[PDB]
């Protein structure tokens, strides 16, 4: 059958949004954010006026989705117009933003008709003479991740692009991508000064019909290009309009839960490619057993899968600790006081099993460290960033230079959370309530 | 920490290797690419000096990386741990997965000052 | 077009990998994370799927063998354009060197500076990098995996070659670190004691035929 | 050789070392710099950015607007006064100064003193006073702080020297080379908080050199702050600076009225050919329109602002903000593309005041999910429960399985319990976690509504809000359902 | 001299006219509107119970004074924020960003006020609303 995979094919690249730019799925909800930000870099690149906005919204809420959109729509009828300059928060520091200006601004340049040669002090000063100083190429900045450049310390980067938005001949497009809502806030005063204080907040989803109609656009074949579209259309319709459907539980599960498409989308898709034929695939969205198999994966490494894992030494010594932890007052245990409850549950239940010696027991102490069921008591963790990881590996801990047995423990699960799903049947259910 | 101990490892190797015979990374994909640039196989035989003052938890990662290096043909791996107390007490400050590591080629030689007069 | 392989207790992991791997870069995820503990079968259930669709091109990396940050660049961007040259060994490039990376806005100029050279090709193509144990690095904080997740956004969207990262992880808590990113996700629970036997004997049998 | 580690990526500029005190080989032997080629002054990628239009785009009516309030003097006058005469008497008496300056943003101080220098060039283009070099050093705008030794130094001489060699070459220029063989230098320190490191040595370098008897140079001194010197600076580099200093005070509204029609006078109250058809407006199927802006919209704009701020910038931002709404209403009804009477009256000035007002943040929350809302409620009601502003995850995780256990006759909480615990599964295990728990948490986190400590146990981490309470209860207040429980 | 050629023998007063201009929270209390006075009460009674607090924990106090009073209609952070800005530019309140004090380490903008206060319940019992807010 050619034909459903053909039909296969143009569903999973709607999913994965890869069409071409005139076939791009823009939702309901999404229109109004589409237009401004339309507007914005129109009247950047065909008018040459300067801007500077930044667009705020929570990660994968379509900021970048819009912004690729629109150049990638300008780009079919003024390719000649504009050049585009991509800093990304992350991969790029304050002082190697400028060698990505500088070899952007030459590899971009190069491909209408130097500028990144030398030490930073010169190709800073290059690039101020290029920027801060027939048509005028207009200059567009995408700036995701913009929060990590407004800094406390100092904010040179964002006063030289805003003073080159404000002053300067070249015409600029500025837009800075962030998550936090008090972008504002961050700012210099300098810097706030020399913006212009235009910041679009992404639209949220406000009601099911938005998820509905989002699903509907996704997933509704709009051109005739394998002989399974109609009937695929007329199934995916009936399931859509029957407020009783699967489909509409799982997106009503969604809505109450998550509210977000792209994690629809990632249990979608392989509910689409696992199916072999046709029909196989009309079950499949008529039941949605698939999302259910998905929903119980995405799950199966958490606390309670874990927990299900554990072998019955493994579960009585964590039981063990769990009492040690909850008897304390810091909660905080180590591995002889874990034994020592443990050798007395052992007791207790023989005298109402094999006891494990402590030699042995040492396997499933550091078992049960490995698995996130123990932690080091006061532990930081992972650090923030590779500054503060550098000092932390240049440091000897004191709880690594004790022996095992002396070790200060704390439990990321409690007591009652183990007795809440040890099922009543077990062994050791009967000293989860101490 | 275990990033130095892997760097001055490497950093040996790399050294020893073009006195006896371009810059790499000192890190273990040199051990990888060892007969690729040098044309023959390998024999590291790592030697720790003060076992007793080291600290545990970088020496049982250390080991664990090298373990890394098994699955490639032209490596051959030998440790030596020079004890000043008892093997127990280097055996109680080990993981277990460490103990059931070491113990399938290892050998026990007690040699001090005063051993038999 | 991806054939699926039979793996004993990883069928959903296998139609997981069929469902989210293929040469087609336009269907592809540029982020993949397969999440599980130790000894789940991660490593045994993607080298069988890569091992059945030889037409995929796939180039590995154990980030617990390199240790910091700048290391693993430097071997992505030397493994890289190795691949690319046994691949098509009749388009000249120039070969530069991965020591001069030493950042990430580094590797994004010399990822780029090797794709555009092989623009000459026919048809867009998929390479999988596939970082086995991205969170066993000795020095990982928590910042050095959104990097690798925006690191697609910095290379040419017309390109010929389109890599595609595959990212294998031990820890829940690290994972749950970036769960609004939205990467595909598939979990390798731990085996049952069943299946723990059944793998032991299918493993380890033929190994104690030939015992001396 | 083998190497430790390796630099690939060494990019050394072409500049000497040796300093100017060995360039002669004697103080007696050191010529007129004034008359030498490379001294004092005696633009090269201006046609990369050019290209072909291949189109006529269209100017509507408030384009002309838009363009005329941009940031690229009727207030100023004093402030110029004082500034000119202290730099006019410096100049032409061969002394050396300092003048500072202080003021919040876009009070017109870069304005005034680049004016200032204009006047001064040309009173000394007709000999009335001698002739000067002007330099720029905005520290905002170097890579090192040390570069401004690099700059100035380059801009005297026309070397190109190290910073350590550059500023020996200015100590040895302004402190030994004789007044007859030398020029005036006047120098701008503009963002002069930038300058400062933690040992002060080029503040007071630049304010050491302007004690010299020798060295004919003024510094004018730009900085956000009147007490700059008394906060940040050693005691000797604020005697150096003096007690004589400038304040720019932000503007009133009648100033920001004065600027704003300065900016208004060659299109306000003025007719255009409008040609309909596309909208293409020309200044004298076409039409006669009159452009006016409203002076109550202006006098609003100006009040706000200077009760505000003072700030000219934003004065002009926000006119700017109106005309743009304007035109965006004007276009829509018309469809205008880019390729009567039109005012820009009081609405569009209040809609343009408005938006940079209106908060977000409760509306953020309004929209949120009903997971990520009973986060929010159940750390409120810890925070009310025990009064602590901080709140531990576990104790969060207990209160939103304390809510829906307790509230188990609510039809919500009966329709949304096993979707929260089990994703409506009957195949899922009950979890100990809601459904999407780090999904919310994360998000709550990138939006800044939360700070959360680093700390790997998940049980005993600390949760706190880095919001108003007061805006969290009024979003809370607004579902239909956590307002009942 | 300087003020004598721009305002044309010295003389006293033209000294004296130098330290009057190169050198009084009192006329500042004085220029204000009873909504500003009300906020700049709320913040030194906010930093007497914290007395290191943010924004958002003098508003907080600020909507706590208003429910048990209801003088003047409750208004919303933003605007808070810009009535304490005002205060900026009349030089009264003064705003910083430092990173807290407390188990979580990350930078908030906090609230720090230094006018006479002596000369603050001065213009402030003078009004009779505004004194349950003392
Ligand atoms: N250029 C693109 N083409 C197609 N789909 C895209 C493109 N960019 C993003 N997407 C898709 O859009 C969805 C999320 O939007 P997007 O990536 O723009 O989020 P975002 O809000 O910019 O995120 P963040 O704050 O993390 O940067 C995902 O399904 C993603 O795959
Ligand atoms: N499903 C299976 N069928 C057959 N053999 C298996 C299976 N799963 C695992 N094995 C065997 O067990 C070994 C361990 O599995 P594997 O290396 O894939 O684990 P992993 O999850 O990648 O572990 P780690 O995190 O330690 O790298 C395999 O090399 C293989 O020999
Ligand atoms: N008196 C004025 N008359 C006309 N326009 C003015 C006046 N003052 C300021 N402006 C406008 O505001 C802009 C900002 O002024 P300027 O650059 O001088 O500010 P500044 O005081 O140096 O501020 P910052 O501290 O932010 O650098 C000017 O470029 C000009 O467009
Ligand atoms: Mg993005
Ligand atoms: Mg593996
Ligand atoms: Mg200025």
């Amino acid at each position: 059958d050619p034909g459903f995979g053909s039909l296969q094919r143009r569903l999973l690249q709607q999913l994965y949004g890869t069409l071409p730019t005139d076939e791009k799925i823009i939702f309901t909800y999404l229109q109004d954010c589409q237009q401004e930000i339309d507007r914005i870099i129109k009247q950047s690149i065909i008018q040459k006026e300067s801007h500077s906005v930044i667009l705020v919204g929570p990660r994968q809420s379509y900021k970048t989705y819009l912004l690729d959109y629109e150049l990638s729509l300008l780009q079919q009828s003024y390719k000649e117009q504009f050049i585009t300059i991509r800093l990304n928060g992350f991969i790029h520091s304050e002082q190697t933003a400028i060698n990505g200006i500088a070899t952007q601004l030459e590899q971009q340049l190069q491909k209408i008709h130097t500028i990144s040669s030398g030490s930073l002090t010169e190709v800073f000063e290059k690039i101020l003479l290029l920027l801060d100083s027939i048509t005028k190429i207009t200059v567009v900045f995408i700036f995701d991740e913009i929060d990590t450049f407004a800094g406390p310390v100092r904010q040179t980067l964002l006063y030289n692009l805003f003073d080159m938005v404000e002053h300067s001949r070249v015409p600029v497009c500025i837009f800075g991508c962030t998550t936090k809502l008090n972008i504002l806030e961050y700012l210099e005063k300098r810097v706030k000064s020399r913006f212009s204080q235009r910041v679009i907040y992404m639209p949220q989803i406000q009601n099911l019909d938005d998820m509905v109609d989002a699903v509907r656009n996704l997933l509704t074949v709009r051109s005739e290009i394998s002989p399974w579209v109609s009937q695929w259309n007329e199934t995916l319709e009936k399931e859509l309009s029957d407020p009783r459907s699967n489909l509409n539980r799982h997106i009503r599960m969604n809505f109450e839960t998550f509210r977000s498409l792209p994690t629809l989308k990632n249990s979608i898709i392989p509910l689409v490619a696992t199916s072999k034929n046709f029909g196989s695939l009309c079950t499949a969205i008529k039941s949605c057993s698939f999302l259910d198999i998905y929903n119980k994966n995405q799950l199966s490494n958490n606390l309670t899968g874990r927990l299900q894992s554990l072998s019955d030494l493994e579960l009585a010594i964590l039981i063990s600790a769990a009492r040690v932890a909850l008897r304390a007052k810091d909660g905080s245990f180590n591995f002889n006081l874990a034994y020592a409850e443990y050798e007395k549950m052992i007791k207790a239940i023989n005298s109402r099993i094999k006891l494990w010696l402590k030699k042995d027991v040492k396997n499933v102490w550091e078992n049960l460290v490995q698995l996130d069921f123990f932690t080091e008591k006061s532990a930081v963790g992972l650090r923030d960033n590779a500054t503060a990881a550098f000092y932390a590996s240049n440091y000897q801990f004191q709880g690594t230079m004790i022996p095992f047995d002396l070790r200060s423990y704390q439990m990321q699960i409690i007591l009652q959370e183990l007795r809440r799903i040890i099922p009543k049947s077990n062994m050791y259910y009967s000293w989860t309530q101490l | 920490n275990v990033r130095m101990m892997l760097r001055r490892s490497m950093y040996k190797l790399y050294s020893a290797a073009d006195a006896e015979e371009n810059d790499v990374s000192y890190d273990l994909s040199l051990v990888e690419n060892f007969k690729r640039l040098f044309g023959k196989d390998l024999a590291m035989v790592f030697n720790f000096k003060d076992v007793d003052s080291i600290n545990f938890n970088t020496l049982d990662n250390f080991i664990i990386l090298l373990k890394s290096a098994f699955k490639y043909d032209h490596v051959k791996i030998s440790l030596i741990f020079n004890i000043n107390t008892n093997l127990s007490n280097i055996e109680k400050n080990l993981r277990q997965s460490t103990i059931r590591l070491l113990k399938r080629n290892y050998h026990k030689l007690d040699v001090s000052s005063n051993k038999g007069f | 077009n991806v054939t699926t392989p039979e793996v004993a207790f990883r069928e959903y992991q296998t139609n997981c990998l069929a469902s989210y791997i293929s040469a087609d870069p336009d269907i592809t995820p540029s982020n993949l994370i397969l999440q599980g503990y130790s000894g789940t079968g991660k490593t045994y259930t993607l080298k069988k799927y890569f091992n059945a669709n030889p037409n995929l091109h796939a180039v590995w990396l154990e980030p617990v063998e390199l240790v910091s940050w700048k290391p693993l660049l430097q071997a992505i961007a030397r493994t890289v354009q190795y691949k690319l040259k046994t691949l098509y060994p009749n388009i000249p490039t120039t070969d530069y060197d991965p020591l001069q990376v030493e950042e990430p806005f580094l590797l994004v100029k010399t990822l780029h500076n090797i794709f555009v050279q092989y623009e000459s090709l026919q048809e867009k193509t998929c390479l999988f990098l596939i970082l086995d144990g991205f969170d066993s690095l000795q020095d990982l904080d928590a910042a050095l995996f959104n990097k690798y997740i925006k690191l697609n956004e910095l290379l040419p969207k017309d390109s010929k070659i389109n890599i595609k990262f595959i990212y294998t992880m031990l820890e829940t808590s690290f994972l749950q670190r970036y769960s609004t990113h939205c990467i595909p996700t598939v979990m390798f629970p731990r085996y049952n004691v069943d299946e723990v036997s059944t793998i032991l004997v299918m493993s380890r049998c033929g190994e104690l035929m030939e015992d001396s | 050789v083998i190497r430790k580690f390796t630099k690939k990526n060494v990019a050394r500029a072409k500049k000497k070392y040796t300093p100017f005190s060995k360039r002669f080989k004697s103080i007696a032997a050191i010529p007129d710099l004034t008359s030498l080629p490379e001294f004092y002054g005696n633009s090269r990628f201006e046609n990369k950015l050019k290209t072909t239009q291949k189109h006529q785009i269209v100017e509507t009516i408030f384009s002309k607007v838009k363009k005329q309030l941009n940031s690229s003097l009727p207030a100023r006058e004093n402030e110029f006064a004082s500034i000119y005469l202290s730099a006019y008497s410096a100049i032409e008496s061969d002394s050396a100064t300092t003048i500072y300056v202080a003021g919040t943003p876009g009070v017109g101080k870069t304005l005034t003193v680049r004016e200032v220098v204009k006047e001064l060039l040309s009173s000394s283009a007709q000999r009335e006073i001698p002739d000067f070099l002007y330099v720029e050093i905005n520290g905002l705008k170097m890579v090192k702080p040390t570069d401004c030794y690099e700059t100035l130094w380059n801009k005297v001489s026309g070397e190109r020297l190290t910073w350590a060699a550059s500023m020996e070459s200015l100590e040895f220029y302004f402190k030994r080379v004789p007044k007859n063989k030398k020029k005036t230098i006047v120098v701008l320190l503009d963002e002069l908080d930038a300058m400062v490191t933690k040992s002060q040595d080029i503040m007071y370098n630049f304010f050491n050199w302007t004690t010299y008897e020798n060295a004919k140079l003024i510094v004018i001194a730009v900085a956000n702050t009147m007490d700059l010197p008394e906060r940040q600076l050693g005691n000797k580099i604020t005697s150096r600076i003096g007690f004589t200093r400038i304040m720019f005070t932000g503007y009133t509204h009648e100033e920001l009225k004065n600027i704003i029609d300065l900016r208004l006078k060659g299109l306000n109250d003025s007719f255009f050919y409008v040609d309909t058809k596309t909208g293409n407006a020309i200044l004298i199927d076409v039409r006669k329109v009159r452009l006016r802006m409203s002076a109550d919209a202006i006098e609003i704009a100006s009040r706000k602002v200077a009760s505000v701020s003072g700030d000219a910038r934003r004065a002009l931002k926000v006119c700017k903000r109106a005309a743009e709404i304007a035109e965006k209403h004007y276009m829509a009804k018309h469809g205008y593309g880019y390729d009567g009477v039109q005012t820009v009256h009081i609405t569009h000035v209040m809609k343009a005041l408005n938006e940079t007002l209106n908060s977000h943040v409760i509306t953020f929350m309004t929209r949120l999910s009903f997971t990520a809302k009973l986060f929010i409620y159940a750390l409120l009601n810890l925070m009310k429960k025990n009064g602590s502003q901080e709140q531990e995850l576990g104790d969060i995780v207990d209160e939103i399985k304390l809510l829906i256990e307790v509230n188990g006759s609510n039809k919500f909480v009966m329709e949304i319990a096993k979707t929260l615990f089990q994703q409506g599964s009957d195949n899922i295990s009950e979890q100990l976690r809601i459904i999407s728990w780090d999904f919310v948490l994360n998000q709550l986190l990138d939006a800044g509504i939360l700070f959360k400590q680093t700390m790997k146990n998940d049980r005993i981490c600390c949760v706190k809000l880095n919001i108003s309470v007061e805006e969290a209860k009024r979003a809370m207040n607004e579902d239909e359902t956590l307002r009942n429980l | 001299i300087e003020i004598y050629e721009l305002e044309k023998k010295i003389g006293l007063n033209y000294i004296a006219k130098v330290f009057s201009k190169f050198v009084s929270t009192r006329t500042r209390i004085a220029k204000l509107n009873i909504q500003q006075k009300l906020i700049l009460c709320t913040i030194i009674q906010s930093l007497k119970l914290n007395s290191d607090a943010t924004i958002d924990e003098s508003f907080d106090h600020y909507i706590k004074a208003i429910t048990k009073t209801d003088t003047l209609a409750p208004l919303q952070r933003n605007e808070f924020l810009e009535i304490c800005t005002i205060l900026e530019t009349c030089g009264l309140v003064s705003i910083k960003k430092t990173k807290c004090k407390g188990k979580t380490k990350r930078f908030v903008d906090k609230i720090d006020v230094d006018l006479d206060m002596r000369e603050f319940y001065d213009e402030m019992t003078k009004i009779s609303i505004l004194k349950p807010f003392l």
